[PDB]
């Protein structure tokens, strides 16, 4: 997308603040590809981050209530009580890596020019439509359902109700990444979130520390 | 798209308020008319469901402290111990007789709410009537006939409706059904604010 | 407003006074900006100056009055006898936080130019009314009670009328000002104001902006 649509986004998400780039990313050349896929780079960033993080919000409110699966080993394995962040680090590590390269997979389906050209769409760097994620079509074997509703529902919504959804998709995602750190801050540093205090559970350890044990000085294997 | 002169605009909202009221018009702080035709409808819909609730809420808690209990026995039929509506009674105020009916008791009268809800909600029931949903330009109230004979008829005969089992509104005028419709919403917002009253107190 | 009508608007102000401008402020440049701008944003800030220490006077009388309200929590449980800088330092933190941030939030609105362009106004640099509130029309969800004259008792006043108002405004925001900071000066250094030793301003021993 160009710039002029770029801000044509921005004051349809809100009017008011409209385009508020004051670093130029959207200006700076990444990787020195145009304008027009650096944009595209960006915005499929802006809505990833948002979708993990409306998801880790939803998901660190569930495990600091642990509300956990009933007929499961790990989870029954983790003990009860812990902060939401260490009912992370409380888990296999293997569980971890294949939570992990779940996504690796998901993000080698998305990111295929094969898949994505044979549905119709392109790369979002290549102008195609960013935060789309293709089906399971092309897959080697078969598989029951896709990854964005793998049941029907929007099989037949309408464009202005996608473009609403987009627009919804991008501000919510903006606010959840902020909503999601406060947890994480107010967790880490007490006293960070000043509404919050006395309500995240604190933490020791580092949320950007997937694995227990250092994988690049000495992992676990099962 | 709507297609039914249900109202679906603050000028709507504005001429049922003086309709129901001349005194107070419109009266909308929060600005929930400023919204689409669906909400609208969704609005009006519940504000006549909670008066009808309340209502009815109301009747119950008055003859429920005046004490008029039924003369039956409410279990012990198919071998299961004995209660009696005078024990229920006898167990206290309406809240605390709700807290002495048997647990599967809540459940079938939840059951039944619930299966009149969705008789309310089924687009083709009303569509088959003469109505749609109230979101989608349909009249916020109208209850389906239970008693029918066309295709979506339940599979026993039903003996009567829930609405006008036998007629009394008969032919009422084809404008006094909307000057019921008008006492109705004000009669439901005084029995709301009055159940709410009773609880509280 | 140039700076000709900046000295009409000081003699409406005073005829006396007329544009006592000891620093000349209003003829500068602030971050590079037209004169016009310098002046737009002097303005404003006067008449915020004033708006805030006119509050600010009633609020410092009526918390030295311990008048608080009959069905809040916070403010009954919190001691009696404090000095205002005392009350509002041991307002709770969550509260604070409350009444900067929609204060951070009314005055995010008041410098959108988007909202004040929707209301047939712009931002008081670039030429415009300075002090002018913008109404709660374009807000996501539709509040009621615009933040100026919520119930409408201004509707109908007259141009001359409102003119004479914010004269008006602006002078008595002047020794508003003054008489807010003599009390804050006399819960600090005793003996700064005079006249208020006899009532007893409430010590305070702390730095008040120093949240
Ligand atoms: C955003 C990413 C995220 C991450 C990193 C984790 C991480 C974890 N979750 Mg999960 N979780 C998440 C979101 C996430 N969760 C969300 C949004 C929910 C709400 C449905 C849950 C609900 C949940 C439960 C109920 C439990 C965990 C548990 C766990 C642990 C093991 C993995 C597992 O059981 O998969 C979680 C299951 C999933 C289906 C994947 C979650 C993420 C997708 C986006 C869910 C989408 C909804 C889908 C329809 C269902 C680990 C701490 C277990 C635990 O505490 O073990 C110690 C556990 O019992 N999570
Ligand atoms: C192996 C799995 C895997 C793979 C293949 C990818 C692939 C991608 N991710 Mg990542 N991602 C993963 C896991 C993975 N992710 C997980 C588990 C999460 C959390 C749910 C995310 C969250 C995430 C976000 C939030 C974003 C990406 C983005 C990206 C893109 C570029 C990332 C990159 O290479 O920059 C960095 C390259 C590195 C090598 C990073 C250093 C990693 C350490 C030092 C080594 C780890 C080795 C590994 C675990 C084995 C690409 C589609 C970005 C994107 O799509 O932008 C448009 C983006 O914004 N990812
Ligand atoms: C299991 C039974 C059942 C079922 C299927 C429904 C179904 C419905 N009720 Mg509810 N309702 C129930 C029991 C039930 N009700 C009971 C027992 C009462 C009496 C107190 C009510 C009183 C009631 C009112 C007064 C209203 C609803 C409304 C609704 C809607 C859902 C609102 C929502 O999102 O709720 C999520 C939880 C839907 C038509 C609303 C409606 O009709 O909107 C137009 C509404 O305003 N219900
Ligand atoms: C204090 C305490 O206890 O807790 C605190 C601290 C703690 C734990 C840290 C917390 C946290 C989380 C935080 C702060 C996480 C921060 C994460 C962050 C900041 C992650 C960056 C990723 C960057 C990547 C992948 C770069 C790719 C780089 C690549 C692939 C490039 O090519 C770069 C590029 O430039 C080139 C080379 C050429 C250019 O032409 C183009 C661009 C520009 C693209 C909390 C929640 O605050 C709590
Ligand atoms: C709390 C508690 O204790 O509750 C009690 C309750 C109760 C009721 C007493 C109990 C029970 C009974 C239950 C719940 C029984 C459940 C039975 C169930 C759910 C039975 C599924 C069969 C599926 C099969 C055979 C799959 C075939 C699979 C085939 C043919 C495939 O290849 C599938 C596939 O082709 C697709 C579809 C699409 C392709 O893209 C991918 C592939 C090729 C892989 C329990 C267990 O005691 C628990
Ligand atoms: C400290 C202070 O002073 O302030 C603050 C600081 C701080 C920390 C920010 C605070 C906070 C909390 C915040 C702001 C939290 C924000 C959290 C956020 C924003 C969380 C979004 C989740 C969204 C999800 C999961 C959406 C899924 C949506 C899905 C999967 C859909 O189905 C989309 C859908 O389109 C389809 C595909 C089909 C259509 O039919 C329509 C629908 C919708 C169904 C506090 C505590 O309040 C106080
Ligand atoms: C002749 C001479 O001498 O000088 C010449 C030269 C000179 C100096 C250049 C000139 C000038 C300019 C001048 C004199 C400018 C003065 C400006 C001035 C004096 C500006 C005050 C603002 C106050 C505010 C915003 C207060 C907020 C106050 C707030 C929000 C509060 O504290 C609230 C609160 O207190 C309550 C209500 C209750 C308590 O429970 C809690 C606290 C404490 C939190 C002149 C005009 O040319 C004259
Ligand atoms: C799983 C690992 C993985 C990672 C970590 C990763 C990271 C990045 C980064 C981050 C630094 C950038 C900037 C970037 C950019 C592009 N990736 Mg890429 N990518 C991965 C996997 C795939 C696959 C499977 C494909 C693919 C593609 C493209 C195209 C499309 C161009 C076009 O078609 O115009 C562009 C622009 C498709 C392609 O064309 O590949 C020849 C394709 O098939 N990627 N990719
Ligand atoms: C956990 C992650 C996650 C969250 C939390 C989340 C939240 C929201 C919200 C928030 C309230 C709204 C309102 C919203 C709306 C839409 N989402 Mg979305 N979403 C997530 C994931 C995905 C994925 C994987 C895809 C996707 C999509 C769409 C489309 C389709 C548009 C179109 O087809 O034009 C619309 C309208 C698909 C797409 O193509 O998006 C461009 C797609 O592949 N979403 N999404
Ligand atoms: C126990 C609950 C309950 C109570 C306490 C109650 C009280 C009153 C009072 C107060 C004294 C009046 C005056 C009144 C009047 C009307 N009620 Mg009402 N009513 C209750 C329940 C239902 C149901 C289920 C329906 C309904 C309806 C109508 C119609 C429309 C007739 C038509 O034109 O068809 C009119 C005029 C039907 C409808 O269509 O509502 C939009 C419908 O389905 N009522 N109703
Ligand atoms: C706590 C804060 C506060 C105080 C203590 C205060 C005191 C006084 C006094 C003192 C005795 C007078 C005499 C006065 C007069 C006027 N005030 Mg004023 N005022 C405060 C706040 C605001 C805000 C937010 C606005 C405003 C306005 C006006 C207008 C309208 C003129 C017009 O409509 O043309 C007139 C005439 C509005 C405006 O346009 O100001 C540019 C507007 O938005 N005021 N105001
Ligand atoms: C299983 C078994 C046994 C048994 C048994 C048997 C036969 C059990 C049978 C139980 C049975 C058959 C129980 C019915 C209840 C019906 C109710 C509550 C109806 C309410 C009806 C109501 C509230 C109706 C309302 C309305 O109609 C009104 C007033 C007007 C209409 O316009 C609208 C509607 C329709 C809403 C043995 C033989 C004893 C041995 C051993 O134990 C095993």
């Amino acid at each position: 997308e160009t710039k002029a649509d770029l801000e044509a986004l921005a004051k349809d998400l809100n009017p008011a603040v409209g385009f508020w780039d004051p670093l130029a990313l959207s200006d700076y050349s990444f990787w020195g590809t145009s304008q027009e896929a650096t944009i595209g780079f960006l915005r499929e960033a802006e809505i990833k981050h948002g979708r993990i993080a409306m998801a880790g919000f939803v998901g660190y409110i569930v495990h600091s209530n642990d509300i956990r699966w009933t007929f499961d080993k790990v989870a029954a394995s983790v003990p009860t009580g812990l902060p939401a962040p260490a009912v992370w680090d409380a888990i296999p590590d293997i569980a971890k890596w294949q939570i992990i390269l779940f996504v690796g997979v998901m993000e080698s389906w998305r990111e295929n020019k094969v898949v994505l050209e044979a549905e119709g769409q392109k790369h979002y760097m290549s102008g195609g439509k960013p935060g789309y994620f293709p089906s399971f079509d092309l897959l080697p074997h078969p598989v029951p359902f896709p990854l964005f509703d793998p049941f029907g529902i929007s099989k037949r919504a309408t464009e202005e109700k996608k473009a609403k959804g987009r627009l919804a998709e991008i501000n919510n995602g903006r606010l959840a990444m902020i909503g999601l750190f406060g947890f994480l801050s107010e967790a880490t540093v007490p006293g960070s979130v000043p509404f919050l205090k006395g309500v995240v559970p604190a933490y020791t350890g580092e949320v950007m520390a997937p694995f227990t044990q250092n994988i690049f000085t000495a992992p676990t294997a099962l | 798209p709507w297609s039914s002169s249900e109202i679906k605009d603050k000028a709507g909202l504005e001429a049922l308020a003086k309709k129901l009221n001349p005194t107070v018009g419109l009266w909308d702080p929060l600005g929930i008319a400023e919204t689409s035709p669906e909400t609208i409808g969704w609005f009006r819909h519940a504000e006549i469901k909670h008066g009808r609730v309340a209502m009815a809420a109301f009747v119950g808690y008055c003859v429920q402290s005046n004490g008029i209990h039924f003369p039956w026995n409410i279990q012990g039929w198919q071998g299961t111990p004995v209660v009696s509506f005078a024990d229920i009674a006898a167990a206290g105020g309406p809240a605390d007789q709700w807290d002495a009916l048997s647990t599967p008791a809540k459940l079938q009268i939840l059951g039944v709410i619930g299966f009149l809800e969705m008789w309310s909600e089924t687009s083709v029931v009303l569509k088959a009537d003469g109505q749609e949903h109230y979101v989608r330009g349909g009249k916020p109230g109208y209850f389906p006939k239970l008693s029918r004979s066309d295709e979506m008829a339940f599979p026993h005969p039903v003996p009567l409706n829930l609405w006008d089992p036998f007629g009394f509104t008969s032919k009422m005028t084809p404008e006094r059904k909307e000057k019921a419709l008008l006492a109705e919403v004000n009669n439901g917002r005084l029995a709301m604010i009055g159940i709410f009253g009773m609880i509280s107190a | 407003m140039d700076k000709s009508g900046l000295e009409g608007f000081a003699k409406e102000l005073n005829p006396v006074v007329g544009y006592w401008d000891p620093l000349n402020l209003s003829n500068g440049e602030f971050w590079g900006d037209s004169n016009s701008a310098t002046i737009g944003f002097l303005r404003e800030s006067e008449i915020k100056h004033g708006r805030v220490a006119m509050a600010g006077f009633v609020g410092y009388i009526v918390h030295a009055n311990d008048i608080r309200f009959p069905w809040d929590k916070v403010a009954m449980a919190a001691p009696k006898g404090l000095s205002p800088q005392e009350l509002w330092d041991v307002t709770p933190e969550a509260a604070k936080w409350q009444i900067i941030l929609t204060i951070a939030f009314l005055e995010f609105w008041r410098e959108n130019s988007y909202i004040l362009s929707k209301e047939g106004e712009q931002h008081y640099m670039r030429g415009g009314k300075p002090g002018y509130f913008p109404t709660f029309s374009e807000l996501p969800h539709p509040v009621p009670f615009n933040l100026f004259d919520p119930f409408g008792f201004s509707k109908n006043a007259s141009p001359e009328k409102k003119a004479k108002g914010l004269l008006a405004e602006v002078n008595n925001g002047r020794l508003a000002m003054i008489g807010l900071m003599g009390f804050l000066s006399e819960a600090k250094v005793p003996g700064s104001v005079p006249a208020l030793a006899n009532v007893g301003i409430r010590p305070y021993a702390g730095e008040v902006m120093a949240p």
